[PDB]
């Protein structure tokens, strides 16, 4: 039989990582060829990500560690323009090194709470003596990481335990409600993801609830539309990796000031499960099957979408 | 209606950090000084 999977979910939660995991554990994966084309993507990323701090560091008046860094920061967009999309020199690789190893530039990566900076962007500047060698050919668990301009629908075709998928991503880009109906249409399962490490994100001037109840406030649709009732509801709280390093320092009283429980991982993770849980009105009629996902972490997946093949099987 | 779904749902899903995305256009790296150039 033919099954259909729609990715749905706030943006920059899992969605397009994981239907690369799926490219990666039940297709070929990443082939060195293709690897090669990603080598300009990954360049530019690690600088939109160094900027992405620098900028910050504006609205968090954090100044810079140590004085001399300023002129850094100049060479950064002289040279920048010049990482001609398969080239970075030993001159852009010592100037974000030197940018990224700062004690100011430091301290405003870890208020990474109090704006917006993607999650792969830690990944690559600590990995820079990696990356800007020469002869570099980004690795499969780099082109993971890579963060490309969404554009219409992203699909994925993949066979698994004599099953042909295909599954759906729209989100990011603004989308035609007549193109919305086509993703619906025939659903089998949806897999929303949420990401548990934006509990604590603090928010912006044009939003009247934290991210958290946004991402929830989604999900009370999705979960109790007409559309969807003879319909899996999967949900991944994706980032647990995160989560369970942000709660030892931000209680999860930031998010749900409600909360009486201890600021642990494992009771803050089920926590917040239970909210987005409780908001299915037919439990008489509907049941959600939740995982706590990492989805970088290619393992993990494979783990829990062969336990969400598991449930699809004995549902049809 | 299901028609106040497609409106906060491209919205969500439109979320999370932006001028990270795809590769470096000097337009980019160009507001990205100017805004440098105050702190
Ligand atoms: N550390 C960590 N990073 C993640 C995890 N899941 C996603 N990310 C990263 O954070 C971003 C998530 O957004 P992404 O899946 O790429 O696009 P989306 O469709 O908007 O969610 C990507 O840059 C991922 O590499 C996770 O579980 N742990």
């Amino acid at each position: 039989r033919e099954v259909k999977l729609l990715l749905l979910g706030a943006g920059e939660s899992g969605k397009s990582t994981i239907v690369k995991q799926m490219k990666i554990i039940h297709e070929a994966g990443y082939s060195e060829e293709e690897c090669k084309q990603y080598k300009a993507v990954v360049y530019s990323n690690t600088i939109q990500s160094i900027i992405a701090i620098i900028r910050a560091m504006g609205r968090l008046k954090i100044d810079f560690g140590d004085s001399a860094r300023a002129d850094d920061a100049r060479q950064l967009f002289v040279l920048a323009g010049a990482a001609e999309e398969g080239f970075m020199t030993a001159e852009l690789a010592g100037v974000i090194k030197r940018l990224w190893k700062d004690s100011g530039v430091q301290a405003c990566f870890n208020r990474s709470r109090e704006y917006q900076l993607n999650d792969s962007a830690a990944y690559y500047l600590n990995d820079l003596d990696r990356i800007a060698q020469p002869n570099y050919i980004p690795t499969q668990q780099d082109v993971l990481r890579t963060r490309v301009k969404t554009t219409g629908i992203v699909e994925t075709h993949f066979t698994f335990k004599d099953l042909h998928f295909k599954m759906f991503d729209v989100g990011g880009q603004r989308s035609e409600r007549k193109k919305w109906i086509h993703c619906f249409e025939g659903v089998t399962a949806i897999i929303f993801c949420v990401a548990l490490s934006d509990y604590d994100l603090v928010l912006a001037e044009d939003e009247e609830m934290n991210r958290m109840h946004e991402s929830m406030k989604l999900f009370d649709s999705i979960c109790n539309n007409k559309w969807f009732t003879d319909t899996s509801i999967i949900l991944f709280l994706n980032k647990k990796d995160l989560f369970e390093e942000k709660i030892k320092k931000s209680p999860l009283t930031i998010c749900y000031p409600e909360y009486a429980g201890s600021n642990t991982y494992e009771e803050a993770a089920a926590y917040i499960q239970c909210q987005f849980e409780d908001l299915n009105k037919r439990k008489d009629t509907k049941e959600i099957y939740t995982h706590f996902t990492c989805a970088t972490d290619t393992k993990n997946v494979q783990f829990v979408f062969d336990a969400v093949t598991d449930v699809i099987i004995k549902n049809n | 209606d299901i028609e106040g779904l497609v409106e906060l749902l491209n919205r969500v899903q439109s979320s999370g950090a932006h001028d990270q995305r795809g590769l470096l256009s000097n337009e980019e790296v160009f507001r990205a000084l100017r805004d440098f150039d105050r702190w």
